RNA sequence: AGCAGCGCCAGAGAGGGUGAAAGCCCCGUAGGCGAAAGGUGGGGGGAUAGGUGAGGGUACCCGAGUACCCCGUGGUUCGUGGAGCCAUGGGGGAAUCUGGGCGGACCACCGCCUAAGGCUAAGUACUCCGGGUGACCGAUAGCGCACCAGUACCGUGAGGGAAAGGUGAAAAGAACCCCGGGAGGGGAGUGAAAUAGAGCCUGAAACCGUGGGCUUACAAGCAGUCACGGCCCCGCAAGGGGUUGUGGCGUGCCUAUUGAAGCAUGAGCCGGCGACUCACGGUCGUGGGCGAGCUUAAGCCGUUGAGGCGGAGGCGUAGGGAAACCGAG
RNA sequence: AACCUGGGGAACUGAAACAUCUCAGUACCCAGAGGAGAGGAAAGAGAAAUCGACUCCCUGAGUAGCGGCGAGCGAAAGGGGA
């Protein structure tokens, strides 16, 4: 195995279109054949109309802002204990983000779909649906307080 | 500086093309140009002369300067790549294995 | 270099987890004033948009 | 493949190896042409009409001149003018996901073991840094010379031996990469380094 | 220096030059050594300036037109907004730790910090300058300038701003004779080569010319094409080449247009220059790695066309709601 | 030469008109600094009974917000680094 043959796999092809040409893309460019086809053209996508915009609808997003605007407050991050069957041991904050499904989401919160594993599971708050799932078979510790 | 070489006013053979194999006296040796002279390429100048004084001045068969890189300097064993030794205060050039 | 979020659309239209756009329902902040109970009762929820749906979405980026 | 082998003093002892089994050709390239795009500079530029010299003065009134309209000798469809989308200076460089580094390089050594040209050695008698030791060392050792060898090796002395021979790639164990290794016909390595090389995987 | 034969060196087979194509000829290269003098120099050392305690009482001090408040503005993501904070042009105007400022109007609580004096290296920016390197240019390119260029020339002036590189290995640069006032030539001579002979390598095209072949003065034309024929040429012939007499046929090119041979646009002709790029971020598709995971950014270490480390972070694994919140809903 | 700091400071342009807004504290003018310049040892951050001068890179983040809520503009704390 050498530098002759181990190139590309019969499909990377780097082939740029080029537009000068007298046959393929031609006296005009690619596409083109026209005038507003020079420099830009509006938008197009958000913009141009060329009248009155299709935000004719309405923000309902109430709580837009507020001067100095986001509100630090609890973030609960919503982990299902059918990726909890995953394992066995201590299952606790520190782990499922330590590798999974957690990721620095302040506050865990177990819950939902799949079958819950026999175990400790500590966490921030749980589903009153996955309440049951697993204190109907292990430990359901809630999180901090102070 | 830097423009310093091969020989100086002294004897050396030719490894050079038209003179190849011949040995000669290096009567000259310039710098700026990197050339040599020995009795080599000796080529002739149709020329009366440049200057009117004098009247006539030569068809001398000239000595043109050579390429210094095509002679080389030669001792008891011709021609041999020099080396330089410091003796016990200076610098004396010892050859391929010889010396002077 | 990094295009930059439609704040407007943001404040506006949501991209649904499965990929539509949602929109509230125009019509009904002041036209109003005697519309059926059914009119404007239907002017309350949201609905789906369409081929601006992609123009929408286009936008809306990092988000 | 499998069965290495391998020198020393008491003669080969052919040692195994958990080296793949399959050879995506592909992802070699892919590598290799990794190497050499991040070994560009970027260093190729040109002037648009902005960068070059001359006045903005628009040459002519453009009209009852009879002349063509015109601007700035800047402007590309003068000759000495500014360049268009000639190439201003850039990064060639990409990041290639290191596990298909990792997978080339496995892969590469791999290639060049099933084909049999991999030696792993170790009774390096080439003592000090001078050719012709080397030079010896490779004769009682199946390298005349007539294959072009990437020589890995910890011992810089060993490494100051090879190095002037046209036939050889002499280069530290952690310097062991793809585009070399398939850059040349032999692969023989120190087992000092072989055992690095199953460090970043073995 | 190629080819051939037999050798050698290599910590040096980077590169350059020598009459062509050299590890060994030359200059270098690897490796290694060197400063009287000037500059640099805490990196190493030394010294000096400076600096360092615990409890109690006292209520002396702790940066003023300052805080603070209001009017007018600036900065900030903040466009007067619920509009704080920092800064300050106008007006009023304190206190010294039971002091003051801040934590987005305001108040209470809790907590943070000590304004109205000053100084402080490094990490950072740049490139006139020196060097190194290039999937950078190669004389219409590359700097405007490879050349005596910021010149010549142009403008009162600010200012604008060119063109122009290459004999040969060596000048051996063509003695000498001949025609000519010279120029320039013809011989002679040098050179491997002189249609390499001096703005001299190569020397394309337009353009001008000399010689030859076919052709043309009753003939109608986008100049060609199809056919036959005559002439000339290459081949033994079958064949081909050149030319064009007559016959058939036949409305330039581009552009722009419903429509152009068009009495619409552009173009004297030739040569060279000349227009869909890149960066970031999107979105599809596609080649591949890994997979409920996947991936690193700066940077650090390595190298000096070697990579590796680096999980901060990002995308994904749950949605719905304006939200509180709830959650496979 | 460029870099830097302070004083002053546009318009084309974008918004498919335009005036707020944008271009942009950019172009430029002026004073000064220097091998750099600035900044710099909390009357700080902002929600953790946490951090611990300043500057630079990565990130946070096109997020928070700003906005004829148009066109657009666009942080910080924190985290990884020097
Ligand atoms: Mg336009
Ligand atoms: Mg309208
Ligand atoms: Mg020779
Ligand atoms: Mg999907
Ligand atoms: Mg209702
Ligand atoms: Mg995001
Ligand atoms: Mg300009
Ligand atoms: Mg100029
Ligand atoms: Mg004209
Ligand atoms: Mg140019
Ligand atoms: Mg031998
Ligand atoms: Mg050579
Ligand atoms: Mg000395
Ligand atoms: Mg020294
Ligand atoms: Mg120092
Ligand atoms: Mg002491
Ligand atoms: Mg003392
Ligand atoms: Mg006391
Ligand atoms: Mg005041
Ligand atoms: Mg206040
Ligand atoms: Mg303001
Ligand atoms: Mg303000
Ligand atoms: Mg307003
Ligand atoms: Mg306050
Ligand atoms: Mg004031
Ligand atoms: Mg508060
Ligand atoms: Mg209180
Ligand atoms: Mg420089
Ligand atoms: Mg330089
Ligand atoms: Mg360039
Ligand atoms: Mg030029
Ligand atoms: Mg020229
Ligand atoms: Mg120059
Ligand atoms: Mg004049
Ligand atoms: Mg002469
Ligand atoms: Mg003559
Ligand atoms: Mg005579
Ligand atoms: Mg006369
Ligand atoms: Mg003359
Ligand atoms: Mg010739
Ligand atoms: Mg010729
Ligand atoms: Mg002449
Ligand atoms: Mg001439
Ligand atoms: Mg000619
Ligand atoms: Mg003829
Ligand atoms: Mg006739
Ligand atoms: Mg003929
Ligand atoms: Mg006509
Ligand atoms: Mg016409
Ligand atoms: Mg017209
Ligand atoms: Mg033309
Ligand atoms: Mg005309
Ligand atoms: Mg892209
Ligand atoms: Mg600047
Ligand atoms: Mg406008
Ligand atoms: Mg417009
Ligand atoms: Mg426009
Ligand atoms: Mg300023
Ligand atoms: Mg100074
Ligand atoms: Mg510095
Ligand atoms: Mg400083
Ligand atoms: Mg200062
Ligand atoms: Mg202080
Ligand atoms: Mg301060
Ligand atoms: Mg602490
Ligand atoms: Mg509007
Ligand atoms: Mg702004
Ligand atoms: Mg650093
Ligand atoms: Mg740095």
């Amino acid at each position: 195995d050498l530098r002759p043959n181990p190139g590309a796999n019969k499909r990377r092809k780097r082939v740029g279109r080029g537009p000068g040409s007298g046959h393929g893309k031609t006296a005009t460019r690619g596409h083109k054949g026209q005038k507003s086809r020079s420099g830009g053209l509006k938008d197009p996508r958000r913009f141009e109309g060329g009248r009155s915009t299709t935000l004719m609808r309405l923000p309902k997003r109430g709580m837009q802002g507020q001067v100095p605007g986001e509100i630090k407050r609890p973030r609960y991050q919503g982990v299902n204990l059918k990726d909890l069957a995953r394992f066995e041991g201590e299952v606790t904050p520190e782990l499922l983000v330590r590798a999974g499904l957690l990721k620095k989401g302040y506050r865990l919160k177990i819950l939902g779909e799949g079958e819950a594993k026999p175990l400790k599971v500590v966490a921030h708050a749980f589903s009153k649906s996955a309440l049951e799932k697993l204190k109907a078979a292990g430990g359901e510790p809630v999180l901090l307080e102070a | 500086r830097v423009k310093m070489h091969v020989k100086k006013g002294d004897t050396v053979l030719v490894a050079s093309g038209k003179y190849k194999g011949r040995v000669g006296k290096v009567k000259e040796v310039l710098p700026k140009k990197y050339a040599v002279i020995v009795e080599g390429v000796n080529i002739v100048k149709k020329a009366v002369r440049v200057s009117p004084k004098y009247p006539q001045g030569g068809f001398i068969e000239k000595e043109a300067p050579l390429h210094a890189s095509k002679v080389r300097p030669i001792c008891p064993a011709c021609g041999k790549p020099t080396r330089v030794r410091k003796k016990f205060l200076e610098n004396g050039k010892k050859i391929r294995v010889c010396a002077k | 270099p990094k295009m930059k979020t439609h704040k407007g659309a943001k404040k506006r239209v949501k991209i649904t987890a499965s990929g539509k756009v949602v929109a509230m329902k125009t019509g009904k902040r002041h036209l109003n004033w005697q519309k059926s109970g059914k009119e404007i009762r239907q002017k309350g929820r949201k609905f789906v948009l369409a081929k601006p749906e992609a123009e929408r979405i286009k936008l809306l980026l990092p988000y | 493949m499998y069965q290495i082998p391998v020198l020393s003093p008491s003669g080969r002892r052919e040692l195994a190896a958990d080296l793949p089994a399959e050879i995506n050709p592909h992802l070699l390239w892919e590598v290799v042409r990794w190497q050499l795009a991040k070994r560009r500079r970027g260093t190729a530029s040109t002037k648009t009409r902005g960068e070059v010299a001359y006045s903005g003065r628009k040459i002519w009134p453009q009209k009852h001149t009879g002349r063509a309209r015109h601007g700035d000798i800047g402007a590309p469809i003068f000759v000495g003018g500014g360049v268009v989308f000639g190439p201003k200076p850039r990064d060639y460089s990409y990041t290639l996901p290191k596990k298909v580094r990792k997978k080339g390089l496995a892969m590469a050594v791999a290639d060049r073991a099933r084909e049999g040209k991999l030696l792993l050695v170790e009774a390096f008698a080439g003592v000090n840094g001078k050719t012709k030791e080397f030079l010896a060392w490779a004769k009682e050792a199946g390298l005349d010379g007539s294959e072009s060898v990437l020589l890995v090796t910890g011992n810089e002395l060993v490494r100051r031996a090879a190095r002037n021979l046209p036939w050889v790639v002499t280069l530290a164990p952690e310097g062991l990469n793809v585009y070399d290794i398939v850059r040349t016909e032999r692969l023989v390595m120190d087992l000092d380094a072989w055992e690095v090389f199953q460090n970043r995987i073995g």
